[PDB]
């Protein structure tokens, strides 16, 4: 879960 | 009684990442022109503003759009009361006060992040720079949830604003100036 | 579907779910803790409060309070932040006296996240965050 990232 | 303690963002990346997004924000905001703020809010964004409800400078200003749910009752006024799509957001933040914020004084709290979300709060004051208040103190908390953004940045879904007066000891702190002393 | 409706739909749970939040807090403080989703938090001040069970814990160890809310506000949370979930997100303002302190005014905010359910949709805490205006 980092902000941006998937 | 866990100790109050200042800012709080977890990790050092999203300190620095939303201290950025705040200097810009707040750039903008303060600048005469809040326009350029049609880029940090999301097409479908929400924007709202709330007072407290109880002789200092008057909040009359921010009565007109106050939304407050637990004693305005009518789901109708309550859904006008809410500014919605950045349009209408930015378009109702340009009719505030004119401002001057005490950004690097800002107290922040990221309570909540996911790869798409990212919620946190702002506290800090500021000042009205001209109308009828000017000079006067006014704190204020502001909530962001942000979507991120194409450029690394952020984009602001949802803001609801909390708009109050600085009470007299916030007012002594912040216009504290005295000669050091050992 | 319909903007307005999650509007609608989240002044009733905020209006609904607040209610039972301060009355819980005040005299079930026992209870408090399952109004919370097992993996939210909490920034009280702060401080991070983490889990479901360290919120329990955490309750408890605070002073017998006593809340008076004046202000609530609420807005559907966007999609894209939640996707597939529905969110609203709820800031309150008010008073709190807390057995031994004198009596401060406070701002809390917090995500409530939907659960369907057979009877009735369920809201619980997914993320909360207080703070006292005098904490300073």
């Amino acid at each position: 879960p980092g902000f941006g990232q998937g | 009684a866990p100790p109050c303690k200042g800012s709080y963002f977890g990790t050092e990346n999203l300190k620095s990442l939303v201290l950025h997004f705040l200097q810009q924000y707040y750039a903008i905001y303060d600048s005469g022109d809040r326009q350029g703020l049609l880029d940090a809010y999301h097409d479908g964004a929400c924007c709202s503003l709330s007072i407290p409800f109880i002789a200092r400078s008057s909040l009359a200003e921010y009565f007109k759009d106050s939304r407050n749910v637990k004693k305005l009752k009518d789901p109708t006024l309550r859904f006008r009361l809410l500014k919605h799509t950045r349009l209408n957001v930015v378009a109702f933040l340009n009719e505030l006060p004119k401002t001057q914020h005490d950004v690097n004084s800002f107290v922040v709290d990221i309570s909540a992040q996911t790869s798409t979300l990212l919620c946190f709060s702002v506290n800090g004051v500021f000042k009205e720079v001209d109308g009828k208040s000017r000079d006067s103190l006014r704190a204020f908390t502001r909530t962001f949830i942000a979507v991120p953004a194409s450029n690394s940045g952020l984009c602001i879904v949802n803001d609801e604003l909390f708009v109050r007066n600085a009470s007299s000891e916030e007012i002594q702190r912040a216009f504290a100036m005295p000669a050091p002393t050992p | 579907v319909d903007f307005k409706t999650y509007v609608d739909q989240a002044c009733r749970a905020a209006e609904e779910f607040v209610n039972v939040y301060y009355t819980t807090m005040d005299k079930r403080r026992r209870l408090l803790s399952r109004l919370y989703m097992g993996t939210a938090t909490l920034v009280w001040n702060g401080n991070a409060v983490s889990g479901q069970e360290s919120l329990s814990e955490f309750f408890e160890m605070l002073p017998s309070s006593e809340f008076q809310i004046s202000v609530v506000d609420c807005q559907p949370v966007h999609d894209e932040a939640t996707p597939s979930q529905t969110t609203v997100l709820v800031v309150i303002c008010g008073s709190v006296k807390f057995e031994g302190n004198k009596q401060r005014d406070f701002n809390q905010n917090f995500i409530l996240t939907a659960q369907a359910s057979p009877s009735n949709t369920v809201w619980k805490i997914a993320s909360d965050c207080f703070r006292f205006q005098d904490w300073a």
